[PDB]
C-alpha cells in the first residue's frame, strides 16, 4: 500500500477493472480463492429469480506485458458488504487502494560510492523478504506445419534426446502442468521430416563403424528460451477442425 | 587485562531479550558489541521449512478448491512457520485438517523433536464444510539464506512434481542492537557494560546464541 | 561528485574540534589520532611533513 | 503538520537520526535523514535487457 | 552444460584480453574505451566511476 | 552445517617495520568484522612504552629557544615522541641526553641504562649549532595499554604507546571453485620497530581471544 498517499489511489483502484467490485450489497455466503458468493439484501434484490451474486475471480494468467495478473479475495466468510465495495484485490491493489510498489525504510547518505550517480544500494533483507519479487507469465507456442517433405508430428518420440529429456513430457509430447522448467527444457516435442541427409565420406565411415541409422526426421521441438525459468500453469491445444486429436489434447 | 564474562540474561518476551557482559575494558565494548552484532545477524543455526508437498497440487500457482488462500500464499505462510528440533537435521512434518475454520500451526502431527513456538501461526483458512488439506511439510536445518533457485544444481530426480521447494529462511535472529553504558563494578578505575539486546523467533536461547557467536568469532582467529 | 564531497569534507576546518592546537609527528599518527576518535577530522593543527 | 505528527511519533523533528556503520560499528558523523519512501520497480529488469 | 571446468578456462582467455565498451550517444572518441574484463556474478555491466 | 576457516596464504612485507598480509578465503561478511575488530584493538589498545615527559635543562617552557638549537622546544618534543623505547622489567626508566658540540644530537647520544633499549641510534632528536651549545637533559618514559595524548595527562608530551603506526584493511572478493563470492581480507600495518608487525597482530588478537575465553566450547 502506499504509506505516503494522495487519496486518488482508491479511485484508480476501483474505477480500473483490475479489482472486483460488488454489484449489490449483502452478506458473503462463500469465499474461495476461486470465487466469491454474496447473498443479496432484499431491498436491492429483484423480486424474481431470488438471487445471490456470484463472482468468478480471475486467476493466474498472462497480462499483455508478460507480467502476472491475479485476483485475491479481500473479504472473509460471512462478512457484511456494502453495495459498491471491493470484493477482491487485483494485482498491485491493496484493500481497495492502488499500490504500485512498496514503501521501505530509506536513508540518504553516500555509502562507499555504491550509490554513485542515481545508483541504489539495497539490503539483503529486501531480497530475502521477497517483496520486490515479481511473477511473469509468458506464452510460448509450438506450430505443427505442412512441408512438401511431409507433415510435422507433435509426437514424444524425438531423435537424439536422453530419458531425462523425454521424462518431463507425457506420451503425447507435451509437458505436464506444474513441472518447473529452465533453459533447454523441452516444453513440446515436435519433429519435421527432412529425408536423405546426403552425408560425406568420413561421416559415412563413421556410420559404417558405429552402425547408426541417421533419421529422416529433424527435431523442431519448442524449448524454453535460454536463461528463463519458471513453472507451467496451463497448456492449450488448437486443432484444425477434422484432424484427429492426439492423446494429450 | 581483565577478560569479560556475562551477567544477568533478562528474558522479556518469547520473542526477544537483553543479554549483558559486565567486565569490559577501554573501548572493548564496541570492539566486541559490533563484531558480535555481525556474527549474530549473519551466521546462526536455524530450522525453516524447505520442501512442501500438498494434496492435489502440481505447482504453487494454482488454487485448491475449499481454501481461500492461493498455494503461493500458503507456501509463503509456511516459510514463516517457526519450529525447532533436537536430534534431527531434517524432519518431515505431517499436516492434516478439514472442516470450516482456520488451519493453524498446531494442527500438524507432533513428532519427537518437533517444537511449535507459535501454535497460532496461520497456515491458511478453510472455507467449506467438507474440504480437507493434507501436506507433508519437509523442514530441515541450516544457515544463512538459501533461495529456492540456487537449490537446484544437484537436482537428481526431484521428479515428485507435487513437491514445491521454497526459499530457505534459516536464522533465529531478527534484530540485534548493542549498547555500551559505563558500568561501575564496585572498585575499578573505568569500565563499561555491553548490553546486547537481540530479537529472535524464540527458536534459539540467548546464551546459546551469544555463545556460538563468540565461538565462531574465536574460531576465525585459528590462523595463529 | 561523491568523491569530491569526500575530499572536500576531509580537508576543511571548523573553528573548534577535538585535538585543536596539538602537534603530531607525521600523517601516520594523524590518521591514528583520527580513527581512535581522539581527534576530529577537521581541526587546526601543526604537523610535521616530509 | 509533519513535525507535529513526528512528535506524536516519538521521533525527532529533524527527520534525521544517528546512524552507525554496520561494518565498523562506529557512529556516522552528522545526522542522516531516514524515513519511508514509497518505491516502484519499473520493468526494465536486467534479465530482459541483457 | 556449463561444466565446472570451463569457468577457469574462461578466466584464462579473459586475462590479458581487453574488451571495448561503448555508450549510446557517441560523440568524442572517448565514447568508446577499452577495459580489462573482470568476471562478475550478475547480469549487469560494472563500469569504473571516473569514466 | 560446517564452517569455513582460512589460513594466511601470503605475507608480503616491505622491509622490516612495514608488513602487508593477505588472509583468505573467508566467509561472506567476515572480512569486515575481522578487519574492523582487529583494527580497533591494534590501534586503540596495545602494550608499549614512550615518552610521557621531558624536563628542559635550558628553560621551564615548551615555548622558548635553546642556545645552539634552532628547533623550537615543541619540535624537539615531536622528535622525542618518535623515539623507540622498549623497556625490560623496569617499569619506569629515565635517561639523560648528555652530549654537546657542533654536531646534531642523535638517539645514540643518550645515556645507556640497563633495562633501556633504543631501536634507532640513527634517530634525530635535535641538531646542535656551533661551538659549545649547552645541552643535556633527562627523559621520563611510561607504560600504557592504549594511546594517551598530551592533554590527557590532566593532573607535557603526547605518549604514543601502541607500536602500530598505521593499520588498514582491504576487503575484496575471493573466489573458491563452486563457492560464488567470498572475502579476501588484507591487513596492512606499520610499527615503530619495537615489536615486529607479524607478532603484533598475534598478540593483538590474543587480546580478543582472551576477551572471548568466558564464552565458547566445542572445537577448542
Amino acid at each position: 500500500k502506499p504509506l505516503v498517499g494522495t487519496g486518488m489511489e482508491r479511485a484508480v483502484a476501483v474505477d480500473s477493472g483490475v479489482t472486483a467490485v460488488a454489484k449489490r450489497g449483502g452478506v458473503v455466503q462463500y469465499v474461495d480463492a476461486s470465487r466469491i458468493v454474496i447473498k443479496v439484501n432484499e431491498d436491492e434484490m429483484y423480486p424474481g429469480e431470488a438471487g445471490i451474486d456470484i463472482y468468478n475471480l480471475t486467476k493466474y494468467t498472462r497480462s499483455n506485458q508478460n507480467t502476472c495478473i491475479n485476483q485475491m479475495p479481500c473479504v472473509s466468510l460471512g462478512e457484511p458488504v456494502e453495495r459498491g465495495d471491493v470484493l477482491a484485490d487485483g494485482p498491485s491493489t491493496d484493500l481497495g487502494e492502488l499500490a504500485l510498489g512498496q514503501n521501505m525504510r530509506v536513508a540518504f547518505m553516500p555509502w562507499n560510492g555504491y550509490n554513485f550517480e542515481d545508483s541504489i544500494l539495497v539490503s539483503e533483507r529486501v531480497v530475502q523478504e521477497d517483496r520486490f519479487t515479481t511473477i511473469h507469465i509468458q506464452e510460448l507456442a509450438c506450430v505443427s506445419r505442412d512441408t512438401k517433405l511431409g507433415p510435422e508430428e507433435i509426437t514424444a518420440d524425438i531423435p537424439n534426446v536422453g530419458e531425462a529429456a523425454l521424462s518431463k513430457l507425457d506420451e503425447s509430447g507435451i509437458v505436464y502442468i506444474g513441472a518447473e522448467v529452465t533453459g533447454g527444457d523441452i516444453l513440446v516435442g515436435k519433429v519435421t521430416p527432412k529425408g536423405e541427409t546426403q552425408l560425406t565420406p568420413e561421416e559415412k565411415l563413421l556410420r559404417a563403424i558405429f552402425g547408426e541409422k541417421a533419421s529422416d526426421v529433424k527435431d523442431s521441438s519448442l524449448r524454453v528460451p535460454n536463461g528463463v525459468s519458471g513453472t507451467v500453469i496451463d497448456v492449450q491445444v488448437f486443432t484444425r477442425d477434422g484432424v484427429e486429436k492426439d492423446k494429450r489434447a | 587485562f581483565l577478560k569479560p564474562r556475562l551477567v544477568d540474561i533478562e528474558q522479556v518476551s518469547s520473542t526477544h531479550a537483553k543479554v549483558t557482559l559486565e567486565p569490559l575494558e577501554r573501548g572493548f565494548g564496541h570492539t566486541l558489541g559490533n563484531a558480535l552484532r555481525r556474527i549474530l545477524l549473519s551466521s546462526m543455526p536455524g530450522c525453516a521449512v524447505t520442501e512442501v508437498e500438498i494434496d492435489g497440487v502440481l505447482h504453487e500457482y494454482s488454487t485448491k478448491e475449499g481454501v481461500q488462500e492461493d498455494i503461493l500464499e500458503i507456501l509463503l505462510n509456511l516459510k514463516g512457520l517457526a519450529v525447532r528440533v533436537q536430534g534431527k537435521d531434517e524432519v518431515i512434518l505431517t499436516l492434516n485438517k478439514s472442516g470450516i475454520g482456520p488451519v493453524t500451526a498446531a494442527d500438524i502431527t507432533h513428532d519427537g523433536d518437533v517444537e511449535i513456538v507459535k501454535p497460532q501461526h496461520v497456515i491458511c483458512h478453510l472455507t467449506d464444510e467438507n474440504a480437507s488439506i493434507s501436506m507433508r511439510i519437509k523442514v530441515q536445518r541450516g544457515r544463512g539464506y538459501v533461495p529456492a533457485s540456487t537449490r537446484i544444481h544437484s537436482e537428481e530426480d526431484e521428479r515428485p512434481i507435487g513437491r514445491l521447494l521454497v526459499d530457505a529462511c534459516y536464522s533465529p535472529v531478527e534484530r540485534i542492537a548493542y549498547n555500551v553504558e559505563a558500568a561501575r563494578v564496585e572498585q575499578r578505575t573505568d569500565l563499561d557494560k555491553l548490553v546486547i539486546e537481540m530479537e529472535t523467533n524464540g527458536t534459539i536461547d540467548p546464551e546459546e546464541a551469544i555463545r556460538r557467536a563468540a565461538t565462531i568469532l574465536a574460531e576465525q582467529l585459528e590462523a595463529f | 561528485q561523491d568523491v569530491v564531497l569526500g575530499l572536500y569534507y576531509m580537508t576543511r576546518d571548523c573553528v573548534n574540534a577535538k585535538g585543536e592546537g596539538m602537534v603530531l609527528t607525521g600523517p601516520k599518527e594523524a590518521e591514528r589520532l583520527y580513527r581512535s576518535g581522539l581527534a576530529s577530522l577537521h581541526a587546526r593543527v601543526k604537523v610535521r611533513i616530509t | 503538520e509533519i513535525k507535529e505528527l513526528l512528535k506524536l511519533g516519538d521521533l525527532p523533528t529533524s527527520g534525521q537520526i544517528r546512524l552507525y556503520d554496520g561494518r565498523t560499528g562506529e557512529q556516522f558523523e552528522r545526522p542522516v535523514t531516514v524515513g519511508y519512501m514509497y518505491m516502484l520497480k519499473l520493468n526494465h529488469l536486467v534479465d530482459d535487457k541483457m | 552444460r556449463e561444466e565446472a571446468v570451463v569457468w577457469d578456462i574462461l578466466d584464462e582467455v579473459i586475462r590479458e584480453h581487453p574488451v571495448l565498451l561503448n555508450r549510446a550517444p557517441t560523440l568524442h572518441r572517448l565514447g568508446i574505451q577499452a577495459f580489462e574484463p573482470v568476471l562478475i556474478e550478475g547480469k549487469a555491466i560494472q563500469l569504473h566511476p571516473l569514466v
